[PDB]
């Protein structure tokens, strides 16, 4: 499984999502590779989530099911202060990410005798209470999880860039193109990239 | 100099000395309008010594025909 | 590497291996190789039956109330414009009760898929049980009350299902373009079939 | 505004600096026909010079009693003046430096290193060149790992 | 009888526990040290929310009022009787009352008795067990109901006994499907 | 030409083939984006 | 139980210290000479700020006084009553009083004798269990008093009034409407 068939995969990937991609050779240090693998995993999970709440809203809005705003304009609305919301969020996440961080340092660390059955599983895959249904011979899930992830990571960067360029919804952009594909492009707008 | 030479002084890199201008403000010069310490009328530092010497002071710092904490630019 | 002497879909071509003629209706069609891993054949084999039996029911639900309503008997409408708003309860509830009664029956069936003899007996009237089938998707007892015991029979199921599944895809497709009932699409086709292909209508 | 200085979008002196420079070039352009070569230059400069003033007024820099745009160097009205560029440098300088580091070390172990400082191994350097794109992620990881210091 | 037909019950739930029907898929009680805790705190949740339900029903059927509209007066009103004090006076003499009596419950018992069984229901012999099932199953059922009482009113509906009434008028019409789906 | 290329990869030659590149780059960018005091 | 799960507690904090949860990242108590000093001063800061809080709650707790607005009179005013003077007289007879009694610390944590009349410290096996509670009510107060100073500089308000403002509009009035972070 290679990302550019012919390119000699760099040694430091002996197949432990590994399609051999690391041109700049970030992960040659196996310290750095374990750290960077969970950056990815976290980056995937958040983005798959986030995008689901950009698309599935955005698609149903055209469908007519839900009268949701566009994702740029879902911030602005009256209930509580944003300072609060961010604070309470920044408070609440900071706690939990610190429980991830100590797991990444000392895998077992989150099972001290003193409310901790959330011990661990393997590194980046905590399971137990994070796996209600419980799924565990077919760990092909592990694969899709990165792939569906990198797809979604790109998708968002796309959203961000493709509103900077056309200033309209992804569910619109998708139509505009589908209506006249050859005159509505990358190539027929503001900036050439 | 090169910008001056080519007749485009508007392209100059002129950094304003914000830090000294801040200090001068804290000392009570009001030109820059930061309103800090001895500039701001609602500061303990002001209210403490306002009936001591600050009237002689503040009067002198803001007379710009004198040398006391001259005006500062790029 | 592939069976020699069993039903093919391109006679002369190669069944791949994993399609042994084991499952019911295997003539060894899997161009994209979706049934490679025998875990995934287990799901799909069942997935097929469920999807099959819903289609075969549904397509009967679709066609018959037209076949009768044209003969003229008493409630008959369009199979899509039918569910609009005309019932003793509201949309919302009829789903809730539907989702409830199923969620039960399906987690029952699912446990039987996961473990072959896990759910075969009544848990209330506990003397009542369906026999030791040992065959998920083909559970039997109540579900075979007139008692058709055969390989013969288990083909005829998936063959009818594959056909029905389509017929329903057609119904989606055919409605979405033409905009009348599928027996009204077949009427207009039968009146002047040659000047009424898809290509004509496209 | 900040340090009491006016914004260039409004200020009079700045808008009178527009006039003087333009009206220097229009006193020249008289001495040439409109079809001529230098007239297309003294028109194009004007167009550019008049565009330039417009593009600081749109940028919203602070112009003083002088009529010249002064700069802001700490915090958020005027980030892009210094605060963003600043990173630009530390990146590209860090890029250059770390490429140069990875070159000298990569040579070090090869009998006579001094030859590679002169007859530079180009295809070594041009591979380190691209590698040096992701340098802060490596630079950090190297400070961690503890191979960074003698 | 275990919670799901088919399933095997885990190693850690001995069924000599009261009401163990083999539910720990998230395996939160794997460690005994952490099981003994939850077996305790299951019973206490069990208890309160039994009174809880019993209490906030009574205020609507008999006592004139509703459990959602009760704190309105933040003059208190018991059965009809204007209760004494106000808010502060209740904080202090509920803090100290609860804090003392719970604070002396730690220094780890589910079924203490002495004071708490004056009549002597549990005691020798067989009966004591059979009650502790009934203790946890009325305990659960009342924890589920209370969440039913918050859920139906939490963001929609009205009053527990009134919502029950509304359902009895129009059962096919008014149920969960009006604000639970959309 | 192993020899000719080693000479082309000499210090003074590389420097010059490098500087005409990073000079052009900066002249070029000052053409299509003229007169920057921001970005 | 140490301050950050996982992390190993350093060599220099023996956990026979009262309230050692293994917090010295900056390693300020690395040297035992410098540690013995801080174990002492911790307890004292602990002790004062426990009165400090208890005091400047009680002021505005029942009367229309306030700890920020207390020194206004620089005629003093205890519990509504008048006072025995002014500025110079308090300074002098607070200097000598403090300077003498703190001067005579030829540094101890639990000097006892006079300071434990009622006789709790005594019974070795519980003596430690108090010293935890000592330092934890010690710390919790030192935090709270900083909390009393921090909120004052942001608003005007005053501990029990800020608490009352937060109870009215909790989501509204909290610490993201001042400037610790903008
Ligand atoms: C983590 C990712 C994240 C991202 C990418 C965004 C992105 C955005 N937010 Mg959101 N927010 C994010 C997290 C959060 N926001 C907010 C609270 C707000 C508010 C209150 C507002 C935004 C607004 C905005 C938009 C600013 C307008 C712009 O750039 O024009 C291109 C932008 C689309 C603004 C908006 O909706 O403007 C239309 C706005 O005022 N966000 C919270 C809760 C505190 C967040 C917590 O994580
Ligand atoms: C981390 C992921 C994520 C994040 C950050 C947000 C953030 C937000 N969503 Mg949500 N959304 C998500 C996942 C996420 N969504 C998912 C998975 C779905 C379901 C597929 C939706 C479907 C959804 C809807 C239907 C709506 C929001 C709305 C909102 C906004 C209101 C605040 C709130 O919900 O409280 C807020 C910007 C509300 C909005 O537009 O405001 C709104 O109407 N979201
Ligand atoms: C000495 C004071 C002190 C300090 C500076 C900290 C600091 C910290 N503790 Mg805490 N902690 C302390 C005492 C202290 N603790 C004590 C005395 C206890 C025992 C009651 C704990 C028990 C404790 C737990 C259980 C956890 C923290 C966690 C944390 C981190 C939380 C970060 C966050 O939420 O954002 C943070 C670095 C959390 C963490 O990051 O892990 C966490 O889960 N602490
Ligand atoms: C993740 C995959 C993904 C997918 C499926 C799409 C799909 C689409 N994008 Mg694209 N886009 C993506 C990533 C993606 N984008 C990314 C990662 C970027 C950042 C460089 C962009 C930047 C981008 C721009 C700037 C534009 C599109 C546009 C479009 C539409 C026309 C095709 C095109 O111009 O490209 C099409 C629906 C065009 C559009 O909306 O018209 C358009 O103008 N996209
Ligand atoms: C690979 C190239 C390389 C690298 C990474 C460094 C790195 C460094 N040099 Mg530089 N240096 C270089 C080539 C390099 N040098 C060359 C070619 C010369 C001769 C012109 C110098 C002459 C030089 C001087 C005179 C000084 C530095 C200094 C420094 C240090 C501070 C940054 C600075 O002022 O520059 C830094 C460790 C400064 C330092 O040591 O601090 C310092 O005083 N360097
Ligand atoms: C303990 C058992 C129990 C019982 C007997 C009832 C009984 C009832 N509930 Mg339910 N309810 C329960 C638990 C229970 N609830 C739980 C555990 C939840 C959480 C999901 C809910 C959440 C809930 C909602 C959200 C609603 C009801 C409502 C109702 C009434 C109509 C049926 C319905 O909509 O559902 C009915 C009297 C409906 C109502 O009041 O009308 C209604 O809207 N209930
Ligand atoms: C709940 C708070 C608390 C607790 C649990 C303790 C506990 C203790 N203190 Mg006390 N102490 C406290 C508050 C507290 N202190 C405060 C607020 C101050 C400042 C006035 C002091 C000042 C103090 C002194 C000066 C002495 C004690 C002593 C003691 C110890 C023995 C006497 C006793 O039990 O009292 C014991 C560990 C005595 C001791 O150790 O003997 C002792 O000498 N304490
Ligand atoms: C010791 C525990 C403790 C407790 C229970 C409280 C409780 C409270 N503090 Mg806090 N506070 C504390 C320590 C504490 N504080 C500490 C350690 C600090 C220093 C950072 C502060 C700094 C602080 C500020 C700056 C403010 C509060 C305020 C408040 C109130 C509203 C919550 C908020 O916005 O914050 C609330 C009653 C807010 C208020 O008065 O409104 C407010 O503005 N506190
Ligand atoms: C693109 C991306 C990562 C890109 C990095 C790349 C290419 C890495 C590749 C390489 O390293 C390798 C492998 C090897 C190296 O040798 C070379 C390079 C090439 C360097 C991450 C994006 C990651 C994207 C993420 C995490 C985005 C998540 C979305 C969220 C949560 C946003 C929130 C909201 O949208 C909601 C949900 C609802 C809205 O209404 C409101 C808001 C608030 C706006
Ligand atoms: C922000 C800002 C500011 C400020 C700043 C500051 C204040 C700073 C400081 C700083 C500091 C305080 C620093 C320190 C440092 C230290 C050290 C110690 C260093 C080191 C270094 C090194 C080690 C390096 C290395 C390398 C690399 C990485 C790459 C290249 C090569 C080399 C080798 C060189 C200002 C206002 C101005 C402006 C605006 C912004």
């Amino acid at each position: 499984q290679s990302w550019l068939p012919g390119s000699q995969i760099p040694a430091h990937l002996d197949t432990p999502g590994n399609f051999g991609f690391d041109p700049l050779g970030l992960g040659k240090d196996p310290v750095a590779l374990r750290w960077y693998q969970q950056a990815e995993l976290i980056h995937c999970r958040t983005a798959m989530a986030g995008v689901a709440g950009i698309l599935i809203p955005g698609l149903l809005t055209k469908a007519g099911a839900l009268n949701v705003p566009e994702w740029y304009d879902a911030g602005k609305n009256s209930f509580a202060p944003w300072g609060s919301l961010l604070a309470v969020q920044l408070f609440l996440c900071g706690f939990v990410e610190a429980k991830r961080w100590q797991d990444i340092r000392k895998p077992g660390s989150q099972g001290e005798p003193g409310a901790s059955l959330k011990g661990t599983s393997e590194l980046g895959y905590p399971g137990g209470p994070f796996d209600p249904l419980g799924l565990s011979k077919w760990a092909d899930w592990k694969l899709k999880e990165v792939k569906n992830g990198r797809l979604a990571m790109l998708a968002f960067l796309g959203f961000v860039a493709q509103k900077y360029a056309t200033g309209a919804g992804p569910v619109d952009n998708l139509a505009a193109h589908l209506k006249d594909p050859w005159h509505v492009n990358y190539a027929t707008n503001g900036v050439s990239l | 100099d090169v910008m001056q030479a080519f007749g485009t002084p508007e392209k100059q890199i002129l950094i304003e000395p914000v830090f000294a201008q801040w200090i001068q403000a804290a000392h009570g010069k009001a030109l820059y309008g930061f309103d800090f310490l001895l500039s701001s009328k609602t500061s303990a530092a002001f209210a403490n010594g306002q009936s001591l010497w600050l009237p002689g002071w503040l009067d002198a710092i803001n007379n710009n025909q004198n040398s006391l904490f001259l005006t500062i630019g790029p | 590497k592939r069976d020699a002497a069993l039903p093919s879909w391109m006679p002369g071509a190669d069944l791949p291996g994993y399609l042994n003629g084991t499952l019911p209706g295997d003539f060894g069609f899997d161009p994209l190789y979706l049934g490679q891993d025998p875990v995934k054949l287990k799901w799909y084999a069942q997935a097929e039956l469920m999807n099959a039996r819903f289609a075969m029911l549904a397509v009967a639900g679709i066609l018959v109330p037209e076949l009768l309503s044209n003969i003229g008997f008493g409630a008959g409408v369009a199979w899509y414009d039918a569910g609009k708003f005309e019932y003793f309860a509201p949309a919302s509830s009829l789903f809730g009760v539907q989702m409830l009664l199923f969620a039960w029956v399906e987690i029952r069936r699912y446990q039987d898929f996961v473990k072959p003899g896990s759910a075969n007996q009544d848990p209330i009237f506990t003397n009542n049980k369906l026999p030791d089938g040992n065959e998920p998707g083909y559970p039997g007892g109540i579900f075979d009350p007139f008692g058709w015991s055969i390989k013969s029979l288990k083909l005829k199921e998936i063959k009818n299902g594959r056909l029905a599944m389509l017929a329903f895809a057609g119904f989606i497709g055919q409605a979405y373009t033409t905009g009348t009932t599928p027996l009204k699409n077949l009427s207009t086709h039968l009146a002047d079939p040659w000047s009424t292909t898809v290509w004509q209508n496209d | 505004d900040i340090a009491g200085l006016t914004p260039c979008s409004e200020s009079k002196a700045y808008a009178k600096l527009e006039k003087k420079e333009l009206k220097t070039l229009e006193k020249r352009l008289k001495q040439y026909e409109a079809d001529s070569a230098p007239a297309v230059a003294l028109k194009a400069t004007m167009e550019r010079t008049k565009a330039r003033f417009a593009n600081y007024a749109k940028a919203g820099l602070l112009c003083g009693n002088d009529g010249l745009p002064h700069l802001i160097a700490d915090p958020y009205g005027h980030a892009g003046e210094v605060f963003i560029p600043t990173f630009g440098f530390l990146y590209v300088a860090g890029y250059i430096g770390y490429v140069g580091r990875q070159y000298l070390i990569a040579v070090k172990g090869e009998a006579k290193p001094t030859d590679k400082e002169i007859i530079i191994d180009v295809p070594l350097a041009t591979k380190l060149a691209w590698q040096g794109a992701g340098w802060p992620l490596a630079a950090v990881q190297e400070l961690q790992r503890g191979t960074l210091l003698e | 009888g275990n919670w799901l037909p088919g399933s095997d019950a885990p190693a850690w739930l001995p069924d000599d526990l009261p009401g163990n029907y083999g539910f720990d898929p998230l395996s939160l009680g794997k460690e005994p040290a952490s099981l003994k805790r939850f077996t305790e705190s299951e019973v206490i949740h069990g208890r309160w929310a039994m009174l809880g339900v019993a209490g906030s029903l009574a205020v609507e059927l008999l006592g004139y009022g509703n459990w959602y509209d009760a704190p309105l007066w933040a003059k208190a009103t018991w059965f009809g009787i204007e209760v004494p004090f106000d808010l502060n006076a209740l904080l202090a003499f509920e803090f100290v009352a609860m804090a003392a009596a719970e604070g002396q419950r730690g220094d780890g018992v589910v079924y203490p008795g002495g004071a708490f069984d004056p009549l002597g229901f549990a005691k020798d012999s067989s009966k004591s067990g059979e009650l502790k099932l009934k203790e946890i199953k009325n305990g659960r059922l009342a924890m589920v109901a209370f969440l039913g009482f918050v859920a139906q009113h939490a963001a929609t509906g009205k009053g527990p006994i009134a919502a029950l009434g509304e359902h009895l008028a129009n059962p096919w019409g008014a149920n969960f499907a009006t604000n639970g789906i959309s | 030409m192993k020899d000719f290329t080693t000479y082309l990869s000499t210090a003074p030659v590389i420097a010059t083939i490098w500087f005409t590149f990073t000079a052009g780059l900066l002249i070029e960018i000052n053409r299509y984006f003229p007169d920057p005091l921001v970005f």
